[PDB]
RNA sequence: AGUAAACUGAGAGGCUUAGUUGAACAGGGCCCUGAAGCGCGUCGUCAAGUCGUAAAGUGUACUGGAAAGUGCACUU
């Protein structure tokens, strides 16, 4: 790394700095005084103080990236969000007065809930001894399950069975399916939850 | 109302009494009542009593000491016979004293040996490398890995047992506490050869419980071990025993221990 | 981590240099030296190898299911 160990990561949150001195605890006050001394790294291209910033969508865009082509990945992401918005407006305009109160049109709410519906709770970790790798059920950490939801969505949208259907349209359809607890990604979550219940023999190894 | 009769089977020092005490929450047949569920634990001696207990058993808890290198690798033939004659009763394996294991991945292999590679009617397929007297019992419903001494995940076994329920003297206490302290502090056979005699048991002027207990032994070397260097050993015992009594009777207790040779 | 991947230029004539865009993951334990601690441990045989191999005790009495057991008395 070109940065020394001294350099610390920056904090881009904009409302943190405006917190009044009165609300500061002695511990938070000490941390604020300590950051005064430290060297801080330059903020990387990416996250900003903008109010439309969304870390989850940024990570999804980075996971769709191929060959460092960030312009194309962000273009695909915004096309997907626009497509979800337009499809929900289409469904809302054709819906009855009493079905309009339950149609979500915010594409960000749909994206977040769709990814949340695809997160697994349990997974399997192989462990090595005796020459035989042993598959033990494990409760997945929050980071791991958030990553797996995104990876499953992107792999599902990269399947070659979707011939000439463009990625924004495939991804919007998959997101709207997962928003309603349907589709192949929810089934992939279920098939891991069942294949972890089929192997509860080694269910109590707590030291993966 | 749901009821479950559970019998503990295993080797002598597999910790059956310890696990029963932990489930009860008190160091004591035992009864655990929670909401609408009643679990009757039957502690059996290590291997007539175990079989008679099986005659009224709804579930069997087979404890195996993983720290014991000699017996951890197999179930004893008598235990296998017991399970075979009562195969109809559900059985659950409990690997006790996991805290004592240096390399705990060993547990995995042990499971395959103790369960014969089958648990709850499902085979335990495991990635297979680059390409007669029974040793285990393949009809275990579930496997637990716990340490009764540290209460590590005894709660999980308790909750499991609750789930499988189907619809349907003070002088003696003080003697037991003193015996426990003697066992903890004294070496080899000495604590087994100490006879106790209550000398005084009354209420003092301040409401305290005045206890004078006499520790009788057959040999002078046992007296020396009991008193210890400068009277330390015996003294320690008394205080700890007294402290335990502080919690049992909920009062002030003046306990004095005196050692005499059996004439 | 300006790492992987993708894309350009310059050279000496498969090898040397200059750039652009730019990710994902980042948790458990060891082998081995490092830092110390405790314990243990202090082999036998037929004629020597041109041989083989890695509660506990002391007495005494009886012992016909004796690779030692039991009984009585003592010691720590
Ligand atoms: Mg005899
Ligand atoms: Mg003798």
């Amino acid at each position: 790394s070109r940065y020394s160990p001294e350099f610390k990561d920056p904090l881009i949150d904009k409302e943190y700095y405006r917190k009044p001195v009165e609300e500061l605890t002695e511990e938070e006050k000490y941390v604020r005084e300590l950051k005064k001394t430290q060297l801080i790294k330059a903020a990387p291209a990416g996250k900003t103080s903008s109010v439309f910033e969304d870390p989850v969508i940024s990570k999804f865009t980075n996971m769709m990236m191929i060959g460092g082509n960030k312009v194309l990945a962000r273009s695909l992401m915004i096309q997907t969000l626009e497509a979800v918005k337009r499809k929900q407006f289409e469904k809302y305009h054709a819906a009855s007065a009493e079905e309009q109160a339950t149609i979500e049109r915010n594409p960000y709410t749909i994206f977040h809930q769709a990814l949340k519906n695809c997160e697994p709770m349990i997974g399997l970790v192989p462990i090595l001894k005796g020459g035989r790798f042993y598959q033990v059920p494990v409760p997945l950490p929050d980071r791991r399950r958030r990553f797996l939801a995104m990876k499953w969505m992107i792999t599902e949208c990269r399947d070659k069975k979707h011939q000439r259907t463009l990625m924004p349209e495939k991804l919007s359809h998959k997101l709207l399916e997962a928003f309603h607890n349907q589709g192949p990604v929810i089934k992939r979550k279920h098939d891991l939850h069942k294949m972890a219940e089929a192997n509860r023999a080694l269910a109590h190894y707590r030291w993966w | 109302s749901r009821v479950l009769r559970v019998v503990l089977l295993g080797a002598p020092n597999a910790g059956k009494s310890t696990l029963s005490n932990q489930l009860l929450g008190r160091k004591v047949l035992g009864v655990i009542t929670e909401k609408e569920t009643q679990v009757i634990l039957l502690d059996t001696p290590g291997i007539e009593d175990p079989w008679k207990s099986m005659e009224s058993a709804d579930l069997v808890v087979v404890l195996v000491d993983v720290s014991d290198k000699w017996t951890r690798n197999q179930l004893s033939p008598q235990l296998l016979r017991c399970l075979t004659k009562y195969s109809q009763i559900p059985s659950v394996l409990v690997m006790n004293k996991v805290d004592c294991l240096k390399q705990k991945s060993v547990l995995l292999e042990l499971t395959a040996a103790l369960t014969e590679g089958v648990v709850n009617g499902k085979k335990l397929k495991m990635r297979q490398a680059f390409h007669p007297q029974r040793i285990g019992w393949p009809h275990f419903k579930e496997i637990f890995m716990l340490s009764a001494l540290s209460q590590e995940d005894v709660k999980t076994l308790k909750q499991y047992l609750l789930t499988q329920a189907q619809p349907g003297t003070p002088e003696e206490i003080c003697a037991n506490i003193i015996r426990e302290k003697l066992l903890e502090h004294l070496p080899q056979e000495v604590p087994y050869n100490v006879q106790q005699k209550t000398a005084v048991w009354e209420e003092g002027p301040g409401g305290e419980l005045v206890i004078q207990q006499k520790l009788l032994v057959p040999k002078e070397s046992y007296v020396k071990l009991l008193i210890g260097p400068k009277g330390h050993v015996i003294s320690q015992i008394a205080q700890e025993a007294g402290h335990d009594l502080m919690d049992i009777f909920l009062c002030d207790v003046d306990i004095r221990l005196s050692v005499k040779l059996l004439k």
